[PDB]
């Protein structure tokens, strides 16, 4: 089986 | 947007990763020898570490690194999946105790994630939750300089 | 002489945020 | 929560040009540093206290592109190198630095936070140096303690071989100095 990415996060905040 | 922090799942659990230094790290005990997967396949880690409990692929698409502490403050804050922002007093160099004690749910999710310094900038890898009762009163992790050396 | 002009900005009240799907 | 920034272009060269004569800038603001440029160079301005501030050898003693034309400078000392203007309509503005602190971050046109320990009242070291070339464009930018309150504003650099060591800022002090002036 692999490790998927099922989001993200942005430290930031960065909307951009 | 780019982010420095994924949030990844295995077919058994979900944890985040971290990217530092041009690798997305995260924990063994969630990924084991696991490839991430990619629109091109499967990649291979790069680093698997079971000793530091440490394991490392290359760095997916819409990440972005984060940079080493070189201030070596002992005022870190954890970032769960959820994107909360915990402050740690740094005990030890691979220990941490909350300055507010959560729930052990409020830390569930987040091994792998970041921690860190003022300045924003990495000081180690949540490594796992040193809970009493339930009750998660500090925090162990794999400092950045073992990915450092590791990599 | 001409006018100092904002071409961008740099935001610190940023928080550590979830980037959207959407 | 770590002092973290991000980075955002508002225009480009060509609109930089026209609104720098015209000097009716009609753009939305947001944040509390400004990238700011004249026709030979780029800067940072940091809002502290309702206040747009910046590096005189910088902006000289120009004036603000605003959504209603130009606008002259509040405050204007050569001697201290200060320059500030009302702070633009949407501006967040930072506040000035209580209980002194030792550990400085430096806050770079590239919405970088890098370690600076305080070596006196206006320098600080570079805990990991970096090129000159890294640190350019950023002068005005803020100097931050940990909590995220303006200690100083980036003037200079302490440059040895390409490559920056030190930092050289003007303290918070001297805005309330110059204000008064
Ligand atoms: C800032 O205005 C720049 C940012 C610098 C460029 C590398 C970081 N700051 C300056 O231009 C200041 C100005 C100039 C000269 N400046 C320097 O930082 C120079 N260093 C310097 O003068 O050092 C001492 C003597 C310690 C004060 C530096 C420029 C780049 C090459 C190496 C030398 O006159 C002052 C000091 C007022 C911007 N535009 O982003
Ligand atoms: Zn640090
Ligand atoms: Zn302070």
């Amino acid at each position: 089986g692999s490790v998927v990415i099922v989001g993200r996060i942005v430290l930031s905040g960065k909307p951009a | 947007v780019e982010g420095e922090v994924q949030i990844v799942s295995t077919a058994t659990q979900t944890f985040l990763a971290t990217c530092i230094n041009g690798v997305c790290w995260t924990v063994y005990h969630g990924a084991g020898t696991r490839t991430i997967a990619s629109p091109k396949g499967p990649v291979i880690q790069m680093y698997t570490n079971v000793d530091q409990d440490l394991v490392g692929w290359p760095a997916p698409q819409g990440s972005r690194s984060l940079t080493p502490c070189t201030c070596g403050s002992s005022d870190l804050y954890l970032v769960t999946r959820h994107a909360d922002v915990i402050p740690v007093r740094r005990r030890g160099d691979s220990r941490g105790s909350l300055l507010s004690p959560r729930p052990i749910s409020y830390l569930k999710g987040s091994s792998g994630g970041p921690l860190l310094c003022p300045a924003g900038h990495a000081v180690g890898l949540f490594r796992a939750a040193v809970c009493t009762r339930g009750v998660a009163k500090a925090v162990d992790f794999i400092p950045v300089e073992n990915l450092e050396t590791t990599m």
